[PDB]
Formats: C-alpha cells, sequence, structure tokens
C-alpha cells in the first residue's frame, strides 16, 4: 500500500527557509515521480515541483530558484528546501507520487501547513458552552467549544478523545487581527450529560498547545 | 503556461440526476506523443484530491463507472451519472501535457435536499471568558438547507451590527445539510451592563426569525 507522510510545516517569517519532509514507504522509491503541490487559501492547486526517476527536476517560475525539490534514496524521504518565503508561499503542501509515466498524482499524503508571516505564534484559548437555562425544547442538548485567539493554523477538535463522533459540527476557523477564531458544537440526548461526560480535546501543534476542556453546567 | 478554465464554480444536483463539468485549456493538450494528459480530480471536504480519471477517459482504480471523462483538443467534459451524496465536493481538472502541468480553478458539486430549517442554539459566555475580561456569546444554526441564511443580533431590543463572526461549514455528506456558526464579542464590562441576548435566524423555510435568547437575570 503506497503511503505518504508530510511534515515540517509551521510558521516562518518573511524571506526565511524551511525544509519539509515527506516519508514515503510501499512502493519502490527511486522508481517513480515525485511532486509538491500547494493549495492555497482561495482553494486553488499548483504544482511546485517534481523529480522523476532518472533524477532531473522540474519547477515552475514561480517558485524556480528558491525552492529545491530533493530525495534519499536511502532513507525514502522527498524534501522541499524552501528559501526567500513570501506571504503567497502560504499554503498546505502536499506530496505526491505518479502513476506511471507521468501519468496522473495517484498518490497524495495528508499535507503540512506552511505559514509565512510576521506575526507572533499566539496559544488558543478554550472556552466551554454550555446552556444558560435548562427547558423545553425536545430531549437532545447541544453543547460547544469556542477555540479563540490563535495562530496560525491549524487546530484540531474531537470529543471524548474522538469516541463522540456523531452530531457534531466544526466550523472553519476565521481570521480577524491576525488572530483565527473556531468553534464546534455536540449534539446529545438530556439523558445523558452532565452526569455522562463531555470533554473537547483542542490540539493547536504551533505553540505546542494541547488541551482538554470539560463541558459544565453553568452557575449562577 | 496553459490556462485551464473550469466552469461552473459551483454546481446543483439532486441526488439521481446527471452533472456535467467543463474544463477548457487556452492551447491544445494533445502532445507529440499523440496523447492529451487532461485530468480530474476530487477533493472532499477535509481531504486530500483523489484521482478519478486521466487521460481524458482512463477511470483509476477503484472510481465507479458512473464516472465518465471525454472532450479533445481543448474542450473536455466530466458526467456523473447516478449522483450520490458521497459526490459532493469540489472537482478539479489538470493538464500535464505542458509544463508548468495546471489545475483548473475548481468546480464545487452541491447535493440538492429538501428546504431544512435551521436547529438554534444560543450560549453566553463561559465564566472562564468572563475571568479574563472579554465575553462572546456564540450562536449555532444547525442542519439547514439551502446554504443561505442570515444573522442578527439584538442586546436589550437593540440590533448589534458590529463585533460578529460568521462561519459555514461545507455541505455535509451525511444530510445534505449546512450548519453554521455566529459569535458576539464584547468586553466584559459592555456584557455586564445589559439584561437579554438574542439571535435572529432568518431562513427561506420561514416568512418569520426563529429566536433564541437569555436574561443575565436569569439563572
Ligand atoms: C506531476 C506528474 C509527474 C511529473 C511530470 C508531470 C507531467 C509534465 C512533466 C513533464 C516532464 O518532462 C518532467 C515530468 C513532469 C513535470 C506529471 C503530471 C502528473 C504526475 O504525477
Amino acid at each position: 500500500e503506497v503511503k505518504l507522510v508530510e511534515s515540517g510545516g509551521g510558521l516562518v517569517k518573511p524571506g526565511g527557509s524551511l525544509k519539509l519532509s515527506c516519508a514515503a514507504s510501499g512502493f519502490t522509491f527511486s522508481t517513480y515521480a515525485l511532486s509538491w503541490v500547494r493549495q492555497t487559501a482561495d482553494k486553488r492547486l499548483e504544482w511546485v515541483a517534481s523529480i522523476v526517476s532518472g533524477g532531473n527536476t522540474y519547477y515552475s517560475g514561480s517558485v524556480k530558484g528558491r525552492f529545491t525539490i530533493s530525495r534519499d534514496i536511502a532513507r525514502n524521504i522527498l524534501y522541499l528546501q524552501m528559501s526567500s518565503l513570501r506571504s503567497e508561499d502560504t499554503a498546505m503542501y502536499y506530496c505526491a507520487r505518479e502513476y506511471y509515466g507521468y501519468v496522473g498524482l495517484a498518490y497524495w499524503g495528508q499535507g503540512t501547513l506552511v505559514t509565512v508571516s510576521a506575526a507572533k505564534t499566539t496559544p488558543p484559548s478554550v472556552y466551554p458552552l454550555a446552556p444558560g437555562s435548562a427547558a423545553q425544547t425536545n430531549s437532545m442538548v447541544t453543547l460547544g467549544c469556542l477555540v479563540k485567539g490563535y495562530f496560525p493554523e491549524p487546530v484540531t477538535v474531537t470529543w471524548n478523545s474522538g469516541s463522540l463522533s456523531s452530531g457534531v459540527h466544526t466550523f472553519p476557523a476565521v481570521l480577524q487581527s491576525d488572530l483565527y477564531t473556531l468553534s464546534s458544537s455536540v449534539t446529545v440526548p438530556s439523558s445523558t450529560w452532565p452526569s455522562e461526560t463531555v470533554t473537547c480535546n483542542v490540539a493547536h501543534p504551533a505553540s505546542s498547545t494541547k488541551v482538554d476542556k470539560k463541558i459544565v453546567p453553568r452557575d449562577c | 503556461d496553459v490556462v485551464v478554465t473550469q466552469t461552473p464554480l459551483s454546481l446543483p444536483v439532486s441526488l439521481g440526476d446527471q452533472a456535467s463539468i467543463s474544463c477548457r485549456s487556452s492551447q491544445s493538450i494533445v502532445h507529440s506523443n499523440g496523447n492529451s494528459y487532461l485530468e480530474w480530480y476530487l477533493q472532499k471536504p477535509g481531504q486530500s484530491p483523489k484521482l478519478l480519471i486521466y487521460k481524458v477517459s482512463n477511470r483509476f482504480s477503484g472510481v465507479p463507472d458512473r464516472f465518465s471523462g471525454s472532450g479533445s483538443g481543448t474542450d473536455f467534459t466530466l458526467k456523473i451519472s447516478r449522483v450520490e451524496a458521497e459526490d459532493l465536493g469540489v472537482y478539479y481538472c489538470f493538464q500535464g501535457s505542458h509544463v508548468p502541468p495546471t489545475f483548473g480553478g475548481g468546480t464545487k458539486l452541491e447535493i440538492k435536499r429538501a428546504d431544512a430549517a435551521p436547529t438554534v442554539s444560543i450560549f453566553p459566555p463561559s465564566s472562564e471568558q468572563l475571568t479574563s475580561g472579554g465575553a462572546s456569546v456564540v450562536c449555532f444554526l444547525n442542519n439547514f438547507y439551502p446554504k443561505d441564511i442570515n444573522v442578527k443580533w439584538k442586546i436589550d431590543g437593540s440590533e448589534r451590527q458590529n463585533g460578529v463572526l460568521n462561519s459555514w461549514t461545507d455541505q455535509d455528506s451525511k444530510d445534505s445539510t449546512y450548519s453554521m456558526s455566529s459569535t458576539l464579542t464584547l468586553t466584559k464590562d459592555e456584557y455586564e451592563r445589559h439584561n437579554s441576548y438574542t439571535c435572529e435566524a432568518t431562513h427561506k423555510t420561514s416568512t418569520s426569525p426563529i429566536v433564541k435568547s437569555f436574561n443575565r437575570n436569569e439563572c
């Protein structure tokens, strides 16, 4: 089974450098063409670079001379060296393997998010969201968590360590003042909470933040 | 640089119907070797793009026969027969005959379903936040269709126009609906100076807004 995994993304200042990694396995490494593709905020995809079986590398005008793709055959690691970074470089970076003979991008990794900015790294604040005064309205209670004021992206959210998956809604972060804000909600049966625990697990890799906020009934 | 133009940017389709996406290159995609490296991809919300079709009409292992591709030179098409909910996401066509290889801007496939009113919930500021000297009132508008909806905030009767942030989730595969978050943020001081907080949802399914609110004097 083909498997590609990216890493190394994070926050970097304008004009800076960064080297991304992509660990491959499941296929003979030096036989196929490996590439780097990126996706910007507007969800547009753009080829960044490729290195074919023979060794030749190829780049696009927007990046030639700043980005250098290379592969470590002994370790099955594909690299992408970035230098003289620009705000436009901000995006999700995917490594992919061709199907065969320069045909298609058959296998993609999960992608590592690279943010180019001068803004300072900032931990998110997680706030529990509990009803204010219980009364009527069916038999299902809705709860939430407000992940506010962090930078940069991304942020991970789960409920009860991933055990609570049904009826969950996690909204995309919104940027305002160099800071991001996101929320998530989970709907459970009234017969459960608060006697049964409901906790949101928020993770923000850039600042090494990992918080488990338990939803508790609001006081007076 | 072969500019690949994709249309529409968004395409509605009901379950079991057919949908077609158009992809056109500013130059021929036919290569010297006689091949045309035109491909199609699908990226579902929160996921990586996936290969569907390559060389105009060749289906990648795993892709259902419902997906067919065709065209030539500069005009290409992706047809999706008997549409299912799981087919939603953004489709992209790709050209690999000229370097640099390029992608089209993408087409978002929306699934049509019965109209559904949002399930609204309002939440007062958490103790922890108040302690920080801040106060955000959050309103969830869950599982609705169509996507267009408006949220109005009122503090003690008057609508509050500033300090609001809204966020729509992508269409959900399980029920073909959408969800939205509305957050009203003020300082702790200004918040403790008022009593009632309400958020009014204006959707197509009703001529009168759905309302949710809480009074601070209440517990
Ligand atoms: C990126 C790619 C592998 C690298 C190929 C690219 C097609 C165009 C191309 C022409 C070349 O001469 C070098 C390899 C490249 C740059 C292929 C498109 C799909 C495949 O995965």
